[PDB]
């Protein structure tokens, strides 16, 4: 009941029955499309219009589901055709994904333990960051030695060079940050008089704020069941009716081009395959529209880091706000009709050619 | 077997082990691999004066299950009864 | 080192009309040098510089000609 | 919906029907309680009388529709046995279980290669049908609305596993009390859950009839009570229990004298009224206990009475004999965990999935004539919550680990209530931790307290060889156990009547010299048991000792508790002792493995089998360090020419793997022909002993320290060149030469016979028959073996099967063995 709890804030739920997929995928769809409405309305525009003056989009996962409705919008009579098309996939997704693997109770000598050493609360998404990939796999596949098919985990969001999201079940990513606890080096320790080949490597880990192994071979089996009920619902993406090139999250090709059934695709991504952020984002493009969930925590801010220098601008077009160094915009950036809406970000082949 | 017939066979193979102790080495790594791998034990009590197994079971932990461990998250105990006695006795201080 | 970059900044941001020439070095130059290596930290404060114009970039320790310099 | 809950009309003239309707049946059809009452207008105070004639017969007809599906029938006795229908554990009914009372942990959860178990709380939805049918009987009599469960419990059966999806269960229930109490009838149920013709738990429930009841003729009580212990010192007690006739002997000529018994017994009583019974019978074995602490059978109590005013044989048992109580305190609790829980605003989906269809639970109109405070929440949607809070935080949310679990309906609980749930340690019963808990509301008023049995964590105990021995060696705990007491006097009383010393006192002063002395009787018998003793293998050991002998003396040089034949037996008194008062303390988990190293097997095989007694344990330790003194040859000075050297290859050479090392001390004893050899593999590559002639071991400390200070068909005759130089190098020195050092070769201090060496292979079947006569036939239970025992040999778990036969071969032969394998079809049949 959403708009009880928006309504009446005190008859909300918890935010850990919040936070479970069946209820998040579908209402992370509804702020995004949320945002891209406001984005359309202040500046007068249907979403056929706002869509036609991108040369893309694409999403992170689940935003994938958003990405491909906006790029069929038309007409404002119609856009609700598609919000339905969206939340429709991302409610089966949350729904059959929470099916096929359930959280359930985690000992509390884990937890204890994990808040002790100054970890997250264990969950099934475990994000690095400091190492590569290739070191990451290393430690990913000798923690896997042990564990059973059914309890292994896998890198499943490789989000930058030295940024990783590895998935799983809870108890097997804490016994991979066990492993990682016996290979870090405390923050303060000073390697400053060590020479630089011989310093010890300090690298980040921590949980993240989900509820579900996505991208997991665990998820896996609640793929027919999706596309049997995105069926039976009769929601479907034909390449003819995306007018703006959507790009995959696995290989960064345009689904339009791909033959198959795109929104088996779209589930198999958010599913089973990892995503690839840089592959997807190697598009070329002056400015990024962020209508994503986080503020200036969310993925805008994290491609930016991945592409500065590049001369591009990412503006986080869900939030309003203030950045200091002013090195990626905020939602004032877009409707701003004077020259401070257009700014760009340095080149710096070319700045200092 | 019927039980008496057990016990017969039990009883004449306990005495062959211990008759024969003396007389063949001491195989430890092995029978500390039984029970830290097959078992997965998670409390080693060692009885005795000093903490010489219990010692034993720390190094071979640390030199061939770091991993192992970690992996299962088994969080191992080792307990010798003239020093971990609180631990073994469930007394914890006040 | 990267600390040492982090002042030169941040004198160049109290002083942002003064021209501040940074000549960064690794621990491979001859003389009294550190232990650091000569890429990593330009690697990481580059951008952080190059926010600054008043700032001038001059890389040395271990040049020798303009093949290995270009 | 809007459906019809209560009808009011004249049935007849005179009598008014209430018919109040049940909606949520077990089929979907309403279920009618017809409720009648006499409209008498000539009392115009009071016209409306009830008729009290069959109301509990149409209140128990309403509840039989709801909860039995089999035709209605009062008429059978409650004595008999009741036996419900097969039920088979689905996936589906697992998950609507944990759904509905809020369990979460991962063992009842469908997950890839694992089969999903059932919490123990799905005894009851099991077994509901056959445990509730016991309050029907027409002579258990009672208003089914009044009715009040008061407490329930689980109890796994021992060895069995916990329930699992896929499992087909049956169940049985029987009465075991029914007594009427002033303020209620009370019913005690007992109800039994088989898998596979075993039993795999018992299910306990008490229920309250609340009302007055006077038809004592159809109650009974059956008690089982506690064991008592009793300690037979004089003729005048053997003469008090032959004097009562309840106290049975098998055989009537044992001579009590001396002796523990311990009575099992069980009261069964039918009341004649309140206070007296109209029959008493009294019953169980007796059994005494023996030298190994064990319990055997030697007679039967019996005792019948027609009227009586009470049990004499129970209290002529509390007045003379001790209570054995299985449950011991820790000193202080251990506070677990303050949990909070909440009850549901609905009780139907719990009634749905346990099938408890009371209609006090789910309907406003039947809970209002109950007289309640509302719509109830079943107490066992509580006792199944707070159990899941148990599971959880006392046994870390692992099923199997709860064993038992007990609660206390003491206050009512309402819908949409806040609980707070206090665990905490307090306890052990046989290797199981004591769990209590209470559970408060929201005024601060107590609605549910219990108790819970969890199982530790695997566990394994390694008792420690020889090395280690100090003066004062458990005295403390000799101080404060009784257990440790007993242990230490048994010891030390055999070893003063029979050799004349006292092993307490070398372990508390430790003296230099010890001498025996043989005047009086008594000493010529302690100089008999002396001359007896042999190293067969026919040498005397103690041969000098013979009938003119008035004295003996041990001696030494910095003590005696140093010598093999005195280190040995305190070591493994010391051990016992300390495992005895963990026993004492209910702290030895029922199935752990144990394991000794070198003479840690006694002591562990007398811990944890009890395969021989204190007396019969302390003379093998004490003849096998004695064979041991005289088993290498002394000069005349006692310093022979073997030894122990302590290696560790990873010092050497960080290359140098075992059986780099096994390869050196083969050659090295190969090229050179002395006797040496891998006594004992401790750590790998990290510690390792070698046992031979103490010149054979300067040798191999010399090779490994070429090979430590270089870098080191052709690899043995290279090998063969380092041997001979170190070879003679050693050799020149006297025989009683010394042993220095490696960079990683330590020897040991005190150590001069090469145990754990093929050298004492001679003098082994002698030995094997002196235990015989030593670990007795009876005295070896394999329950306590199988699977447990890691036997130095042959380092796998103990088991009596024709693999482990055949393994013992490989390492060393022995001609019974073979005839066991050959035979080993005839012991099969
Ligand atoms: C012989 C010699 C003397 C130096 N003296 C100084 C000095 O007095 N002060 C200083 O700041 N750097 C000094 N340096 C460092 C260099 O000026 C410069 O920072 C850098 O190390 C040159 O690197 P290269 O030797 O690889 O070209 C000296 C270097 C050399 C080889």
């Amino acid at each position: 009941n959403i708009l009880e709890w928006l309504e009446n804030p005190s008859n909300t739920p918890d935010k850990d029955y919040l936070l479970s997929i069946p209820i998040s995928c579908p209402l992370i769809g509804v702020i995004q499309l949320a945002h891209y409405v406001v984005t359309a309305k202040l500046l007068g525009f249907t979403p056929g219009e706002l869509r036609s003056y991108l040369k893309g989009a694409t999403g992170h996962s689940q935003g994938l589901v958003t990405a491909v409705a906006i790029a069929e919008t038309d007409s404002w009579e119609s856009f609700f055709v598609s919000v339905r098309k969206a939340i429709t996939v991302l409610f089966f997704i949350g729904v059959r994904c929470y099916e096929a693997y359930p959280n359930t109770s985690l000992p509390p000598s884990i937890l204890e333990d994990s808040l002790e050493n100054n970890e997250g609360v264990p969950s099934p998404m475990l994000s690095i960051s400091n190492l590569t990939q290739e070191q990451v796999q290393d430690y990913v596949n000798k923690t896997n030695s042990h564990l059973p098919a059914g309890k292994q985990v896998e890198i499943s969001l490789v989000n930058g060079a030295k940024n990783l999201v590895v998935s799983g079940p809870p108890q097997s990513l804490y016994g991979l940050n066990l492993t990682l606890r016996k290979a870090k080096a405390p923050s303060g320790l000073d390697q400053s008089r060590i020479p630089f080949s011989e310093r010890k490597l300090k690298f980040s880990n921590r949980f993240l704020p989900v509820a579900s192994p996505f991208h997991s071979h665990l998820l896996v089996p609640a793929s027919d069941l999706i596309n049997k009920d995105l069926v039976k619902n009769n929601v479907s993406f034909n390449a003819k009716d995306i007018q703006i090139p959507v790009y995959d999250t696995f290989d960064g090709s345009d689904l339009r081009v791909l033959s198959g059934s795109i929104s088996e695709r779209i589930v198999d991504c958010i599913i089973r395959l990892p995503v690839k952020w840089e592959t997807t984002t190697q598009f070329k493009a002056t400015h990024i529209l962020d209508f994503g969930p986080g503020g200036a925590s969310g993925l805008g801010v994290l491609t930016h880091r991945n592409k500065d220098g590049t001369g591009v601008r990412v503006i986080v077009a869900g939030t309003l706000d203030i950045n200091p160094d002013d090195d990626y915009g905020f939602k004032q950036e877009i409707f701003d009709v004077t020259s401070n809406g257009l700014k760009k970000n340095p080149n710096w082949l070319e700045e200092y050619h | 077997m019927k039980p008496e017939v057990e016990q017969e066979l039990a009883h004449i193979l306990l005495t062959e082990l211990l008759a024969y102790q003396f007389a063949s080495p001491v195989r430890w790594i092995e029978t500390q691999d039984v029970f830290l791998k097959d078992f997965n034990t998670e409390r080693v009590v060692e009885i005795g004066p000093s903490p010489t197994l219990a010692g034993m079971a720390q190094r071979t932990l640390k030199n061939k299950y770091e991993s192992y461990d970690a992996a299962l998250s088994l969080h191992r105990e080792i307990l010798c009864y003239s020093k971990d006695a609180k631990e073994i006795y469930y007394t914890p201080d006040p | 080192s990267i600390d040492a970059i982090s002042q030169v900044i941040n004198i160049a941001k109290a002083h942002p009309n003064f021209p501040i020439a940074l000549q960064w070095t690794g621990g491979r130059g001859g003389g009294h040098h550190s232990f650091e290596d000569a890429h990593t930290p330009m690697l990481q404060m580059y951008s952080k510089i190059r926010r600054h114009p008043n700032i001038m970039l001059i890389f040395g320790s271990g040049f020798g000609s303009a093949d290995d310099t270009y | 919906e809007l459906k019809p809950t209560v009808i009011l009309k004249l049935l007849k003239e005179n009598i008014i029907q209430m018919e109040m309707i049940e909606n949520r049946t077990m089929d979907g059809k309403p279920v009618s309680l017809p409720l009648l009452y006499n409209f008498n207008p000539d009392n115009g105070f009071a016209p409306i009388s009830e008729v009290m004639e069959d109301r509990n017969q149409r209140i128990k007809e309403m509840y039989w529709k709801l909860w039995i599906d089999e035709p209605f029938n009062l008429d059978f006795d409650p004595r008999d046995v009741i036996k419900g229908k097969d039920f088979e554990i689905t996936a589906k009914e697992v998950y609507d279980f944990t759904h509905a009372v809020g369990n979460n942990c991962e063992d009842f959860v469908s997950r890839p290669d694992r089969t999903m178990l059932a919490p123990m709380d799905f005894a009851i939805v099991v077994g509901w049908r056959a445990i509730i049918k016991a309050i029907f009987p027409n002579t258990v009599d009672g208003d089914l609305l009044k009715l009040v469960h008061l407490s329930n419990g689980y109890k796994m059966i021992p060895g069995a596993k916990p329930l699992q999806v896929g499992d087909v269960v049956s169940t049985t229930a029987v009465i075991e009390s029914v007594v009427n109490q002033p303020t209620g009838k009370i019913v005690d149920v007992v109800g039994t859950l088989s898998r596979n013709g075993k039993p795999v738990m018992e299910v306990t429930s008490s229920f309250f009839y609340r009302g007055n009841y006077t038809d004592f003729e159809n109650t009974f009580q059956k008690t089982v009570e506690p064991v008592y212990q009793m300690h037979i010192k004089t003729s005048k007690d053997i003469a008090v229990l032959r004097s009562k006739e309840w106290f049975q002997l098998d055989d009537e000529d044992f001579d009590l004298l001396n002796k523990t018994l311990t009575f099992e017994t069980e009261t069964e009583v039918t009341f004649k009224n309140a206070n007296i019974f109209s029959s008493v019978k009294c019953f169980g074995p007796i059994k005494v206990e023996l030298p190994t602490k064990e319990t055997v059978e030697i007679g039967i109590v019996d005792y019948e009475a027609g009227a009586s005013h009470g049990n004499p044989v129970v209290d002529f048992l509390k007045r003379n004999g001790s209570t054995l109580e299985q449950k011991v305190n820790l000193e202080n609790p251990i506070p677990i965990a303050v949990l909070d829980s909440y009850t549901p605003s609905t009780n139907e989906p719990y009634a749905r999935v346990s099938g408890d269809l009371n209609p006090i639970h789910v309907s406003r109109h039947f809970a209002s004539y109950a007289n309640l405070p509302g719509t109830i929440t079943h107490g066992m949607f509580s006792s199944a919550s707070v159990r899941a809070l148990i599971e959880n935080w006392a046994a870390d949310s692992v099923s199997s680990r709860v064993r038992g679990y007990t609660c206390q309906f003491v206050d009512m609980v309402l819908p949409n209530t806040a609980l707070k749930t206090s665990i905490q340690h307090v306890g052990m019963i046989n290797g199981r931790k004591l769990i209590k808990f209470e559970t408060r509301n929201e005024d601060d008023v107590v609605v549910l307290t219990g108790e819970a049995e969890i199982e530790q964590p695997v566990t394994t105990f390694v008792f420690t060889g020889q090395g280690s021995q100090e003066q004062g060696m458990g005295m403390d705990l000799y101080k404060t156990s009784k257990a440790a007491q007993d242990v230490w006097n048994r010891a030390d009383n055999h070893f003063k009547d029979t050799y004349g010393f006292s092993i307490l006192d070398i372990v508390i002063n430790n003296p230099v010299n010890l001498t025996i002395h043989f005047g009086g009787e008594k000493g010529k018998r302690i100089r008999e048991n002396y001359s007896a003793m042999i190293f067969e293998t026919t040498e005397k050991i103690f041969k000098e000792i013979n009938e003119h002998s008035t004295s003996y003396t041990f001696r030494s040089e910095k003590g005696l508790l140093s010598a093999t034949q005195f280190t040995q037996p305190a070591l493994t008194l010391m051990e016992k002792a300390a495992f005895e008062d963990l026993k004492s303390k209910g702290l030895i988990p029922a199935d752990a493995t144990f394991a000794g190293h070198s003479l840690g097997e006694y002591a562990a095989l007398a811990s944890l089998a009890d395969v021989m007694s204190i007396e019969s344990l302390v003379e093998v330790v004490f003849y096998r360090g004695m064979t041991m003194q005289v088993a290498v040859p002394r000069d005349e000075l006692g310093r022979s020419n073997y030894g122990m050297i302590a290696i560790n290859p990873g010092r050497v050479a960080a290359s140098f793997s075992q059986e780099a090392l096994q390869y050196v001390v083969e050659r090295v004893g190969k090229r050179t022909g002395w006797l040496v050899e891998i006594v004992n593999y401790n750590v790998e590559n990290q510690q390792y002993v070698a046992a031979g002639d103490l010149r054979a071991l300067d040798t191999v400390t010399n090779v490994l320290n070429f090979i430590k200070l270089q870098k080191i068909e052709e690899v043995e005759g290279h090998l063969f060149e380092i041997i001979d130089e170190a070879s003679k190098k050693s050799a020149v020195k006297p025989r009683p030469l010394k042993l220095e050092r490696g960079f990683a070769c330590i020897p040991l201090v005190g150590i001069s016979v090469p145990f754990h060496s093929t050298y004492l292979m001679n003098g082994v079947k002698p030995f094997k028959s002196f235990l015989k006569k030593n670990i007795i036939k009876e005295n070896v239970k394999v329950a306590r073996l199988a699977g447990k025992y890691i036997p130095n040999l042959t380092a796998k778990p103990f088991q009596v099967t024709k693999e482990y036969f055949q393994d013992v071969y490989d390492l060393t032969g022995s001609e019974p063995i073979k005839e066991i394998i050959d035979n080993w079809e005839k012991y099969e049949q």
